[PDB]
């Protein structure tokens, strides 16, 4: 069905992303710039889907609309290897990941069947400005991306590609981001999941992680106990003042990356200020009262397709300036495990390959391709992936 | 997170 590795990438044709303005794969990259200009009319009638199903603009602030979605996405979103485990989305998480400072109602864009309105697709957008190489540009973040189980292979998601592609086109952005754990034309950067098991008994009995070979039950949990509580100095929760000074630690640190967003302090406000099973941000204040770092990771459980519920806690952004990245991480690693929280992940990405191995995480199954639409580029290496 | 890893 879809390809994972490069090498199954050699397989496939794209009868759709030919179509589409991105870099062929095999071809190698020497530029800076979009790969078409941008269209000065845009369509104004919504792309034909299948008989049977009409388009509808989600209205995430009704509260039924959003239960479809979860409802959807619970049921229908991004699987394991396995199909052993899927995301577990709350109504507060997704109105966080699709409500942010410039969301858009016609960029929550679901499909429904016409004759009972039963939601079976939905794609969606948020603005975002993105720095890439020397250039910054206003795109969006193209994501949840999702084709009810029962249309799969009937070729819904070139239309909601499409079809989101115009609701965007409209509003006068012309390029577009996104990640997946597939191989599409054309990745700009490849970067590879981490694991660090915080409660190994429940991640082994749900086959999430297995013993290595010779470790017993109780040998695991010693090799990645943590202490009781962090280490750093004034550690302590992101509060409403801390926004300015997170955004400016953020702002600067993101600087030596190629591939990064550009938040504004609103959106830095709506990113990382805490909130409760969503996102956790912890600042470091020092012996002056300045915050100097701070660690952040958000909350995305997962559904154990055999079933009760494994909560795991994802690396979002983790800003040093005199705290040790180890040693934040490692602070990331006894906070999340207070909370509750049974693995910690992360990707390789930013400078995370300096503390992985040493923080005792493991290697995953899965890759996260980086993409940009209507945007031609060097390909990056996964450290310098920021997004 | 688009993608759903397990550890390897
Ligand atoms: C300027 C504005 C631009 C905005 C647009 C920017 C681009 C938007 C990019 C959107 C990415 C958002 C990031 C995320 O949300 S990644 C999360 C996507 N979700 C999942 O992988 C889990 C649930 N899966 C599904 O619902 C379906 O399997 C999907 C929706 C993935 C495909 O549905 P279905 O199973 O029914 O397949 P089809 O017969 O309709 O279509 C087959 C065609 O679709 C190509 N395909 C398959 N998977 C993806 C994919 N993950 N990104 C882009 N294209 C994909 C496929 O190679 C083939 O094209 P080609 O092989 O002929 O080329």
């Amino acid at each position: 069905g879809p390809a994972k590795t490069m090498e199954e990438a050699s397989k496939r044709s794209y009868q759709f992303w030919d179509t589409q303005p991105v870099p062929k794969l095999g071809e190698v990259v020497n530029t800076h710039g979009p790969v078409e200009p941008d269209k000065d009319n845009i369509r104004q009638e919504p792309y034909t889907l299948p008989q049977g199903f009409t388009w509808d603009a989600l209205d995430l602030g009704d509260r039924g609309v959003l239960k479809e979605l979860y409802t959807l996405l619970n049921e229908n979103y991004v699987e394991d290897d396995d199909n052993m485990f899927r995301f577990d989305y709350s109504p507060e998480f997704l109105l966080w990941a699709l409500r942010p400072p410039g969301w858009l109602p016609q960029w929550h864009c679901g499909v429904r069947v016409v004759s009972s309105r039963k939601l079976v697709g939905f794609i969606s957008a948020i603005p975002a400005n993105i720095h890439i190489y020397d250039t910054e540009k206003k795109m969006v973040e193209i994501n949840f991306l999702c084709v009810h189980k029962k249309l799969r292979s009937k070729r819904v998601a070139p239309v909601l590609i499409r079809e989101i592609t115009r609701r965007v086109h409209l509003e006068g952005i012309f390029q577009a981001v996104y990640t997946a754990g597939v191989v599409l034309p054309k990745p700009v950067g490849t970067c590879r999941y981490w694991h660090r098991s915080l409660n190994p008994r429940k991640l082994i009995e749900v086959k999430f992680s297995h013993l290595s070979r010779n470790m017993t039950m109780q040998r695991t949990m010693k090799l990645y106990r943590l202490p009781e509580t962090p280490k750093t100095a004034g550690l302590r929760p992101m509060e409403t003042k801390d926004i300015p000074v997170v955004h400016q630690l953020l702002t600067r640190y993101l600087k030596q990356f190629h591939l990064t967003p550009v938040m504004s302090q609103e959106e830095v406000e709506h990113w990382f200020y805490p909130q409760e099973n969503i996102i956790d941000t912890f600042v470091v204040e020092n012996a002056n009262g300045e915050v100097t770092d701070f660690l952040s990771f958000y909350t995305l459980p997962s559904t154990i397709m055999n079933h009760k519920s494994l909560k795991a806690a994802y690396s979002f952004y983790n800003v040093h300036t005199q705290t040790p990245l180890l040693d934040l991480m490692s602070d990331a690693l006894v906070l999340a495990k207070m909370k509750g929280f049974d693995v910690f992940n992360a990707l390789d990405l930013m400078e995370n390959k300096t503390f992985l191995e040493k923080l005792k995480f493991g290697i995953g199954d899965g890759n996260l391709q980086y993409y940009l639409y209507n945007w031609k580029c060097p390909s990056m290496g996964a450290e310098k992936v920021g997004l | 997170g688009n993608c759903f890893s397990k550890p390897r």
